[PDB]
């Protein structure tokens, strides 16, 4: 019954690369992939957003350019880094996630800590807002929860990776 | 070749077919895709070997059923209420990716032709 | 800066492969893109890349189209994320150098600070050795302006990852 977010090889490497590059600042980007059954979210790819310190024109520009090269996937959420600050959602993040969930209920917010991430342990989590308003009309409290994370690689990607040393 | 499709052939509009795919050398996920002439390969259905969770393309829901038999290393597609637009070469694929993207599968069968009649009705 | 050596980030290999596979690239067909990094030093460091829309005529190698606007527009966006990762050349899936490569290479000379690097990523992975070859275009005016010759110089390369990717790679394989 547990829903898992399956993050691809390049999506993981891009997130770690972008997080590390931004230190000591937080960075952010969008996650691309697909929703399958109730228990499955695939994150196939990712792209960095410019330091604001969620640009719509940049996003739309990127999506359109990626589609011309066979990257046709929908936005399934977003990631951000917490350089040395672990995994959680701030109140600004909850609000950001709220806007993602108005487009897709199953949207995911990934958080990575590029400073605590070290050989043998990636410090990462995937969040989704808790459902309130089950009793709201159409016409002691936690605001979010964690989803399990896993990783996917094709057999070809596996053979490729063997070449690192 | 690891995956072997069977069944399929000519069927009239409205009829049934059962496709089977045998895996000779044991992936966690199996799927059927289909490709008609002049068109891109199209996702049909996917299944987990263990547990049997299924997912279907919208154009096929409630008409097609993907099943697996672990003991016999075989995955099926029961195709009911067939339509001319279902005409295509049907392929099974294995891999560890549970989803819709053909290029995330690791291996493929050679395919089996399915033809639904534009003229003849069941 | 006269180039001698090349390092490739594992992410670039995976990006080229993913680009190839997602474009249903048929036999005899190749995918083409842009590589980014650092090429001001004797060792060229390839750290990123992005995919290009690219068309060529399989029956006439003189005919191909590279979207110049796309290179610039995508490059714009890359600089907004990391100004340190510069345009240093291009890649394709090969498996071998093609006849149009010298001329495609010329076009990239307009975008690079130094002599462009061409990286061939073998996405079929049939060598079982390294799945990359690195080339730079060199010309030599022989016999005093009766003729010049232009060709590709093979540069040795190595797969080198910074810590963040090191962690990613090990996590993926373990």
């Amino acid at each position: 019954t547990k829903e898992t977010v399956y993050i691809s090889s390049i999506a993981l490497l891009k997130m770690l690369k972008h997080g590390r590059a931004g230190v000591p600042m937080e960075v952010m980007g969008l996650m691309l992939g697909e929703f399958v059954d109730d228990y499955t979210v695939n994150v196939v790819d990712v792209f960095a957003m410019p330091q604001s310190g969620v640009d719509d024109v940049f996003q739309a520009k990127m999506m359109d350019m990626l589609k011309q090269t066979g990257r046709d996937q929908m936005v399934v959420g977003w990631y951000h880094s917490h350089p040395g600050f672990g995994c959680w959602l701030s109140s600004v993040d909850v609000n950001t996630q709220k806007s993602f969930e108005q487009l897709n209920s199953r949207a995911v917010a990934v958080v990575v800590d590029p400073i605590q991430s070290v050989k043998g342990k990636v410090v990462i989590d995937a969040f989704r807002l808790i459902d309130t308003g089950a009793l709201i009309n159409n016409l002691l409290n936690r605001h979010y929860y964690s989803l399990n994370i896993d990783y996917h690689k094709t057999a070809k990607e596996t053979k490729m990776l063997m070449n690192l040393h | 070749v690891q995956l072997q499709e069977s069944g399929g052939g000519l069927v009239p509009a409205g009829g049934s077919l059962r496709l089977s795919c045998v895996d000779s050398g044991r992936s966690t996920v199996m799927a059927w895709f289909r490709q008609a002439p002049g068109k891109e390969r199209e996702f049909v259905a996917t299944i987990r070997w263990s547990g049997g969770n299924t997912y279907y393309a919208d154009s096929v829901k409630g008409r097609f059923t993907i099943s697996r038999d672990n003991a016999r290393n075989t995955v099926y597609l029961q195709m009911n209420s067939l339509k001319p637009e279902d005409t295509a070469v049907y392929y099974c694929a294995g891999g560890t990716y549970y989803g819709t993207l053909s290029y995330k599968y690791d291996f493929w069968g050679r395919g089996t032709q399915v033809t639904v009649s534009s003229h003849h009705h069941h | 800066l006269q180039h001698e050596k090349v390092t490739i980030a594992p992410l670039v290999l995976l990006s080229a492969l993913d680009h190839y596979e997602r474009t249903q690239t048929k036999e005899n067909k190749r995918c083409v893109g842009v590589i980014l990094g650092d090429a001001n030093s004797s060792t060229i460091r390839v750290t990123n890349s992005f995919a290009l829309p690219f068309e060529e005529d399989e029956k006439n190698s003189d005919v191909w189209f590279l979207d110049h606007n796309y290179i610039e527009n995508m490059n714009e966006m890359c600089k907004k994320i990391n100004a340190k990762e510069k345009l240093i050349g291009w890649y394709h899936s090969g498996p071998k150098l093609r006849a149009s490569d010298l001329k495609i290479n010329e076009l990239f000379k307009k975008y690079t600070q130094n002599n462009p690097l061409l990286l061939i990523v073998d996405v079929k992975q049939q060598g079982v050795g390294l799945p990359t070859d690195a080339y730079v275009a060199i010309e030599q005016v022989k016999d005093d302006g009766t003729s010049t010759e232009k060709t590709f110089l093979h540069l040795p390369c190595t797969i080198e990852a910074e810590e963040a990717e090191e962690i990613g790679v090990e996590h993926l394989l373990r």
